RNA sequence: GAAGCUGAGGCCAGUUUGACUGGAGGUGUUCGCCAUCUCCCUCAGUAAAAACUAG
DNA sequence: CAAGACCAATCTTTACACTCTGTGAAGTTTTT
DNA sequence: CAAGACCAATCTTTACACTCTGTGAAGTTTTT
RNA sequence: GAAGCUGAGGCCAGUUUGACUGGAGGUGUUCGCCAUCUCCCUCAGUAAAAACUAG
């Protein structure tokens, strides 16, 4: 049983009250007007944040607890989903010999409204909420996308860091994820994809995966609905790939079993970490030269406490620090544990480096106490 | 051991569901409708496909997903023993190596080969069934004399 | 009439076999094993397809091709004349004419609809179904809908 | 249960005399030398003819008749093969709404001989013919082979004329028409195939046909065993395509009939001829203007008669044309009333220029005794 | 480099002071000489396979 | 210029030994 | 630059009339 | 036209008479900073979703 939205559904469980104003007056829900929205720089990227006292911002997060969470996705799509996480996207690849990867560039902002509100269609009654002037999806839509003012021309845009915007991209995209699968798999060819980045690879002794014909399929498909390759990251390679640090192998053939195993780039920075710890490097000097945390002094709260404040702060920071390493080799282990696809020695490796880790921690924490 | 993991992939009642760690004896309890023949259904799937019988291939779980998988891991290390030595020269014996066990120790070199042969030796043979929309299937290994002898 | 043709490529016992000028009566001989119940499997299992039943699919006659075809070509001049005509505005009337006879007097224009309606009408349906090495099925006509009314 | 060939297959039935002498002897199968065979130019083709005295032309023969004619082929092959005819490859595509039509450039002269030597090889036993010199398979590819001596670099060569050559053509293509007929039937494409010209058909509403997609796609197929595709004669069309004159139109849309018919080019010489006929033009300048026909004075057997001897010739002449396109059209007839795909105006056409070519050739023969 | 193209000449017309290009029109069109209606000569050289001899 | 997709047929696939258990020390038309 | 292949769900598909028959004239990591 | 790229500066080293480029090595390699072994400072600004808290 597929979810349907009517009038009710919106006004009652949605709304609750953050609309509530404009349905017992009939005026129509406004635009997410550029007051609620602020611009950040992030690299070359622009992000979009919603303020927390609008309305807007409760119903979009009622919108993505109770709506967009029900709708059937492809299970391709391993980010911004429920139980998905990226070992589960570079898992299904340790079956490969050749490796290929491809992305999409600017998928956020690629993505055309009317795709969404054709994909959004089947499952909300269509209605009219507000009097004979405002259809309900127009409404569910106004409050889940947004106009960028720095780019007027392109119109209503789904912005990143749009609390509800991943999982609209996911269904958005859920039509060109079967159409790739299918593609793919008549080519005996494993797909999978997270956010944007496309993984592909053959389990086969043939150079498929290496040819441009391949990529000429794939930006083919990825043009019906307006989409492009980014050109510069993209990857093909043999018996071996890395992708952001993780390294899946696979020397064999017919019927082998690759390896996932995180390089020496990835651990480098907690391995540093550890042997300033080791070395007695102060603790301000290791939270700003390697972590990039910094306190600022704008920051300060109180003038009451300072000499102890920094201190207590920055002692809190490398035991978050620390502790949120920990949690991502548990994960690993965990990943492994259930799997069986993580390298052994590279196994032992981590939990040495889990035991350096818990040691560091119980140690910082017992001088906590002096 | 005989069979190290056993998954499915949007077939009949799985979503994706992995089965490992088998020991020799495997009681499965469960409520009514939870899926305990349906992982017979797809055994015996797998297994009828694998002889290249004709059969009508299983539905799947749901339809926004254009392929659905089965994958077998054997483990082969005993079979690798027994016809890896230099004694058991039978014609069973060479077919097995001919068909599973060559084109596998020909990529390797000699000296992961020895590192092989004098460790505890670990071999496992993956097979994966892929049925897409359109009742096709399609085999990760292309030779039908590995599937049979399998 | 009910049906112009029944043609069956390489299905079978079928090399390239083609059944038409059918009358009321079409009494069928032939000596033992020359194929008249094969064209009965040929013309169930073209049928079972047509309902989008799932059935294992017919056993090639040789395997050089890499196809197999069965074509039906129903004779729609009665039905034409039924549905077309104003008086009849059932809704199973109304069902025919948005799903067979729609989208085919769209193409034509008001001189080629005005010849067509004042001569001697006639009107034929071409469905194909190609079945691939594969296993896999395909049609000529991608729209259920009109298969199931056929 | 396939044809297998031995020594005693290749001894008896085969050479029955032509080779006797090399197999008493134990003497190798010669080449097919130079001496055997004439150079003709036709065009820019150049055709290759052997004699008929050789016992290599008997061999050719006999290897035609029993050999060659029971390896099974692909039905899309519609070319050289008993029961085969333009008309049949013409055909299949009346279902089709778009029509695209491709050639291969130097069809028999890009036929690699290896090709055809993998291709004959699970037909013919593999043993030594003459001792341990040469195999059976090397005897019979050297009476079905040819070195051509304008071009030696690229070796031995399946020549234009070798009475065998077409037979041989087909199986060695069999592979490719396999594969491209399993890829166009993936698509959802009608495939055929006369000689060299391939002729695809698309029923469905799309305009794959005419996208240069399909066209790389047969063209990397086409390069599996090195054959090109002749630019020049590439053709897309919709509704309507004319292939050599012999025009096929569908106007209609789902489950539609096209038909079949010669346009007036084609049609052309056969109404002049009549023409003139009705014209009172004298026989010998109708049979050289039209039908390029001329008595050349060194082909003249005996001086006894002459000035009959033209009148005979010329008579005789333009009665064998006239029963030739009389037998022409009957063949679109017997197509028609077998399949019913013929245009019925052309057929009303058809039939009343066979009543006038009937009426002529009568009232010849009736002035042949006058 | 890869691709593609057509037998050898002689008057007459069109472009050239001196040699090169075509030898029914109408109509429509995907502009393909593609489709449909009506009504220049000479001389060489011309392999093979299949279909087809209305009813 | 160059490339993934390179027919379908074709041959005993059921155990060995030391180890009673372990696997090892003179027509038309088409292609042309 | 530009293009074939543009999810899977979603709604009474069984006869009409004059004509008894014919249909029509404060964490890590990833995307970023 | 289409494509792609990175916060703002200040000493020190390398290329420059006066400003621009990097701040472990070894080994292998598909040459990707890709993999494996051993051992510079400051100041801004830093949205969202999911996985993960060994056993
Ligand atoms: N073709 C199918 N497509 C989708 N789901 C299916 C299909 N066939 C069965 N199922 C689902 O799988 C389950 C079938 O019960 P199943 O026999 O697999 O369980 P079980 O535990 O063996 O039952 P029991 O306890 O009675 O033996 C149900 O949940 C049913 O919805
Ligand atoms: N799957 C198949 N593949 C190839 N050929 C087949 C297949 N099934 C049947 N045939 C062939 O078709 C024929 C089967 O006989 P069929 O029943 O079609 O003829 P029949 O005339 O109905 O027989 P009967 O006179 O006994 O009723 C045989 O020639 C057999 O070789």
């Amino acid at each position: 049983k597929m979810i349907l939205v009517d009038k009710v559904f919106y006004e009652k469980i949605l709304s609750v009250e953050s609309f509530k104003e404009n349905i017992i007056t009939q005026s129509a829900i406004p635009k997410i007007s550029n007051k609620e929205v602020r611009l950040i720089s992030s690299g070359s990227k622009i992000f979009y944040a919603i303020n927390n006292t609008s309305p807007h911002s409760h119903v979009q997060l009622r919108l993505n607890r109770f709506f967009l969470s029900h709708i059937p996705l492809n299970s391709a799509a391993k980010a911004f989903v429920r139980g998905g996480s990226y070992l589960k996207y570079l898992e299904p690849h340790i079956y490969g010999s050749s490796y290929c990867r491809l992305d999409i560039s600017s998928f956020f902002n690629n993505i055309s409204f009317d795709d969404v509100k054709q994909s959004l269609s089947p499952y909300i009654k269509d209605e009219y909420l507000i009097g004979t002037e405002q259809k309900l999806i127009d409404a569910i839509l106004n409050s889940v996308g947004y106009e960028s003012p720095i780019r007027k021309d392109k119109g209503m845009i789904i912005p990143m860091g749009f609390r509800t915007s991943p999982a609209i991209s996911n269904i958005v995209f859920r039509k060109m994820d079967l159409l790739i699968q299918d593609f793919c798999a008549k080519k005996g060819v494993i797909y999978s994809r997270y956010a944007d980045d496309m993984l592909f690879s053959n389990p086969r002794e043939s150079k498929l995966l290496m040819s441009d014909y391949f990529i000429d399929e794939i930006s083919s498909l990825l043009s019906i609905m307006g989409f492009n390759i980014n050109q510069s990251k993209y990857i093909s390679r043999e018996k071996e790939i890395s992708i952001n640090g993780y390294v899946i192998e696979n020397k064999g053939g017919n019927g082998s079993i690759g390896t996932i195993r995180l390089s020496k780039s990835k651990l480098n920075t907690v391995l540093k970490v550890t042997h300033a710890l080791a070395q007695n490097i102060p603790y301000k000097n290791i939270c700003n030269k390697y972590i990039k945390v910094r306190l600022k002094e704008k920051n300060i709260k109180y003038e009451s406490k300072k000499d102890e404040f920094e201190k207590k702060y920055y002692r809190d920071q490398l035991i978050n620090y620390l502790g949120g390493y920990r949690s991502y080799l548990i994960s690993l282990v965990k990943f492994h544990s259930e799997y069986k696809c993580v390298n052994s020695d590279f196994i032992i490796q981590i939990n040495g480096i889990l035991n350096d880790i818990q040691n560091h921690i119980q140690k910082i924490k017992k001088n906590r106490r002096l | 051991m005989t069979i190290e993991s056993i998954r499915v992939k949007n077939l009949l009642s799985f979503d994706d569901v992995i089965l490992r760690d088998f020991r020799d004896i495997n009681c499965i309890i469960g409520r009514n409708n939870v899926g305990k023949s349906n992982l017979l259904k797809v055994i015996r799937y797998f297994y009828a496909k694998l002889e290249n019988k004709k059969v009508i291939p299983l539905d799947f779980h749901t339809n926004y997903n254009a392929v659905g998988e089965i994958t077998f891991t054997f483990d082969t290390t005993r079979i690798k023993k027994i016809v890896t030595s230099r004694k058991n020269n039978g014609r069973f014996h060479k077919h097995i190596y001919n068909t599973l066990f060559k084109s596998s120790s020909v990529k390797l070199n000699f000296e992961e080969l020895i590192a092989r042969k004098n460790s505890t030796n670990k071999s496992f043979f993956s097979l994966t069934l892929t049925i897409c929309k359109d009742d096709s299937v399609m085999w990760s290994v292309d030779d039908p004399k590995v599937r049979s002898l399998l």
